[PDB]
């Protein structure tokens, strides 16, 4: 019966690059999931499948939390069925998706005037991810029909790029952070409840 | 198995996105040093710039080994041929060298040059503000003519082989690049290929200037013969009845335009003007209160109000006197969603239209945003400064004044103020255009090679004497080099964009006018709380570079080419009162005539 350790995954210092992202493993706790309707400014919310009042009601056998930071524009992209940058080479959604997305502003905590460099998304992938994949190899991309062999060039592109954040940047390229939320019902049973 | 067409694409992902940073880090850099000169900000300024030419350079060699002629997919074209012109870098390395230090050259004698009164040796006037007060604001003959032609003899003098090398040098590169000189370079922003229905060809630019500049002549020349007559009652033994005007009585340093001969030519000059400056200070406007008018504007046609980020990083009023700042009103697109305005605003009415022109230029920047970084611009080098135009247009008209409660609803508007009105307009508007078509086919003849070095000067005035109807109060030899004591000859401007964006800017208002149902002249016309009006002109705002311009052109106005008519429109009240005014008058000049032959 103890408490959903949420505030050291929404709390944290920092949070994952999105193409690096973070998964956090729930379970045997109560998670009191009506703490969200409140901190209006900025936190937004939207749910895939069963409302909040409702499922804090209910049991599931695990759940996973997925953070990691990205601009304003692409937090459009952390939702089934959506394509881009974000959605095919660094964070899928499934179609079939039966969770809840948390975003929030963060330039207060991610920016700065030098620019962060710390937070990076891929940007060239030969193919799209599968839901719930995570790549986080660094291999040259071959865009070309030569090897790279290990070293950027032309046709030869280290595949990982820097957002850039500064606290000067417009709303949509601004860092928001995010926090995925799924849920799961196996054979075995359910500990987390609220 | 992978094409060259998928290689490009890929490699303008990466440059994008390394651009936009780079380009953020020197904008930005830019910024802090116009809002505050510091040394130290001059160096963090040239730092982020040498940073972003030296990437630049970089990438525009790593474009070109994509070859265009195997790219369909036209938008990925466009991109790759403008990182693809590497300009200069075509030339070696020593010439390279040589034209940047006389560009730099040029810029500097432009910049410092200076003149001393031939009484006392160490009381000298630069241009600004010097020379350019006496030209603007004095009535005296001689005082005139003293900083016209020492201007010219001083500083045009040392300009003369530095731009005869220029010529040389830019020739060399244009026919590298395979124009067949540096006019035809120029007009190259004008080219439209492989787009069925909306090509254009650089020589068709000059041909559509040629074609439009024929139908404004009658309106020019009455112009000119009113103004002429007005002066010769002022200077009565100066100018002759028949003559070109005296280039040194005309306003400023090149006759660049005549607004501030409206003193000595208004009409009736006892009609009150229309200057809601008291209003303004009545009602205790701030810098704060005319950019939020301004973003009333726009929001009631449909477009965005400003970001937050706007508000919080303009600098919209001058930051006291510790800081010192460039204040030349500019509008600022940093990219990364970051926009904001300079502008050391004070409390009149002209700054208040400055802001509608500025803020125009931003929802110009913000409805591009979209596009990829390479096509974030006008349409064309003409669009730009159209769209701040109209923006000041409405703005300023009466309708819109007693909307927002700085005019009086008893102000009366009558026959008379509107052709002062429209005089004013006219001395700004319709006297460069004769000025920028002359200079600029100037240039283009003696980058064709028309005009032979020992003939530059000779070829200038009587271009001068026979479009313009301007003529030299003093004989220049060809040690002179009069074009080049004008900012954009010698700065290495394109000139030709003020000739186009003028006749843009009212195609647009008619266009837009029409949308928003307006009854009456054109020049009265407010598009203010039209969303139709609004809507059809971000449908050309929102293209950017993507779609050729003579196709962003057709979106507002419903036509694909520059057209005089909605220019011609505008001012056709003024023109049936000057054929009227002008009845007693020679209309028309004769070349002969100068103030020194005698
Ligand atoms: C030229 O290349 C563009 C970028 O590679 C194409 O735009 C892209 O089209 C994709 C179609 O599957 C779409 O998902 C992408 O979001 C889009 N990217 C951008 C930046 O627009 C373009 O394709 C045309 O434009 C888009 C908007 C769609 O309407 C397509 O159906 C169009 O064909 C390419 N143009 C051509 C003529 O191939
Ligand atoms: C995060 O911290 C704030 C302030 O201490 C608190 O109100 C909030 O409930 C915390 N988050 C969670 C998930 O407990
Ligand atoms: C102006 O610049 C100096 C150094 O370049 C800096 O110390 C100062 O804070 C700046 N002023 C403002 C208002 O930013
Ligand atoms: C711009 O307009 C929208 C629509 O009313 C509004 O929600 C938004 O807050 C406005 N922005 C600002 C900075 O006032
Ligand atoms: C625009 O609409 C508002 C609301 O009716 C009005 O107060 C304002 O005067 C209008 N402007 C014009 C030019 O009609
Ligand atoms: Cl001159
Ligand atoms: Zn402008």
């Amino acid at each position: 019966t103890n408490l959903c350790p949420f505030d050291e995954v929404f709390n944290a210092t920092r949070f994952a690059s999105v193409y690096a992202w973070n998964r956090k493993r729930i379970s045997n706790c109560v998670a009191d999931y009506s703490v969200l309707y409140n901190l209006a400014p900025f936190f937004t919310f939207k749910c895939y499948g069963v409302s909040p009042t409702k499922l804090n009601d209910l049991c599931f056998t695990n759940v996973y939390a997925d953070s990691f930071v990205i601009r304003g524009d692409e937090v459009r992209q952390i939702a089934p069925g959506q394509t881009g940058n974000i959605a095919d080479y660094n964070y899928k959604l499934p179609d079939d998706f039966t969770g809840c997305v948390i975003a929030w502003n963060s330039n207060k905590l991610d920016s700065k005037v030098s620019g962060n460099y710390n937070y990076l998304y891929r940007l060239f992938r030969k193919s799209n991810l599968k839901p719930f994949e995570r790549d986080i190899s660094t291999e040259i991309y071959q865009a070309g029909n030569k090897p790279c062999n290990g070293v950027a060039g032309f046709n030869c592109y280290f595949p990982l790029k820097s957002y850039s954040f500064r606290p000067t940047y417009g709303v949509g390229h601004q860092p928001y952070r995010v926090v995925v939320l799924s849920f799961e019902l196996l054979h075995a049973p359910a500990t987390v409840c609220g | 198995p992978s094409t060259i067409e998928e290689q490009a694409k890929t490699f303008l992902d990466k440059f994008n996105h390394e651009a936009e940073d780079l380009f953020y880090q020197s904008s930005l850099a830019s910024w802090n040093y116009n809002t505050n000169i510091t040394e130290e900000n001059v160096q963090n300024m040239n730092n982020a710039g040498d940073k972003w030419s030296a990437f630049l350079k970089e990438q525009s060699t790593l474009a070109q080994m994509y070859p265009l002629q195997e790219i369909q997919n036209l938008t990925v074209k466009l991109q790759l041929q403008a990182l693809q012109q590497n300009g200069s870098s075509v030339l070696s390395e020593d010439k390279s060298k040589r034209l940047n230090t006389i560009l730099n050259t040029m810029s500097t004698i432009y910049s410092t040059g200076k003149v001393c009164n031939p009484d006392n040796p160490q009381e000298c006037l630069l241009l600004e503000p010097g020379l350019n007060e006496i030209m603007a604001n004095s009535l005296d003959y001689n005082e005139r003519l003293w900083a016209w032609e020492s201007w010219r003899s001083e500083v045009g003098k040392q300009l003369r082989p530095l731009y005869e090398e220029y010529v040389v040098l830019k020739n060399e590169m244009a026919r590298a690049n395979h124009y067949e000189d540096y006019g035809d370079y120029w007009r190259g922003d004008y080219e439209v290929n492989g787009v069925d229905g909306y090509d254009y060809s650089r020589g068709q630019l000059i041909e559509d200037v040629e074609h439009t500049f024929e139908e404004i002549k009658p309106l020019y020349e009455h112009l000119h013969a009113y103004v002429r007559a007005k002066l010769m009652n002022a200077y009565p033994s100066y100018i002759s009845p028949i003559g070109c005007l005296p280039a040194h009585l005309l306003g400023d340093m090149w006759g660049r335009f005549w607004t501030n001969l409206y003193s000595l030519t208004v009409p009736f000059g006892q009609k009150p003007n229309i200057d809601v400056t008291d209003a303004m200070v009545d009602q205790a406007w701030d810098a704060q209160r005319i950019f939020k008018e301004a973003e009333k504007f726009f929001v009631s046609v449909g477009l965005p109000n400003m970001t937050q980020g706007f508000w919080e990083n303009s600098m919209l009023t001058d930051p006291g006197n510790v800081q010192k700042a460039v204040c030349h009103p500019t509008a600022w697109d940093l990219g990364k969603g970051d926009f904001r305005i300079l502008m050391c605003t004070k409390v009149t009415m002209d700054d208040f239209l400055t802001a509608h022109h500025e803020m125009g230029h931003i929802q110009y920047d913000m409805a591009y945003a979209a596009q990829p970084f390479l096509l974030r611009n006008g349409a064309n080098e003409g669009f730009h400064e159209a769209v701040g135009e109209i923006m000041s247009l409405s703005a300023a008209t009466p309708k819109h004044l007693k909307s927002i409660g700085l005019l009086s609803p008893d102000f009366q508007e009558d026959n008379e103020t509107e052709i002062n009105f429209l005089l004013k307009q006219a001395l700004t508007i319709v006297g460069t255009l004769p000025f920028t078509y002359m200079l600029e086919k100037w240039r283009w003849m003696v980058f064709k090679g028309e005009i032979p070095k020992d003939q530059w000067m000779k070829k200038w005035w009587e271009m001068k004497r026979e479009i313009v109807g301007v003529v030299e109060p003093v004989p220049h030899d060809e040690t002179y080099c009069d074009p080049a004591s004008l900012f954009h000859v010698s700065n290495d401007y394109s000139f030709i964009r003020y000739y186009t964006r003028t006749l843009y800017q009212f195609q647009f208002q008619e266009a837009l006018c029409q949308a928003a149902k307006h009854e009456g002249p054109l020049h009265k016309c407010d598009i203010s709380n039209s969303t139709e009006a609004g809507q059809k002109l971000f449908n050309m705002l929102r293209l950017g570079k993507s779609e050729p311009w003579t196709l962003a052109l057709e979106n507002v106005v419903g036509a694909k080419n520059m057209n005089v008519r909605p220019l011609l429109n505008y001012f056709e009240p003024l023109f049936t009162w000057l054929k009227d005014q002008n009845k007693n008058s020679f209309v028309g000049w004769s070349t002969d005539w100068s103030p020194y032959a005698d």
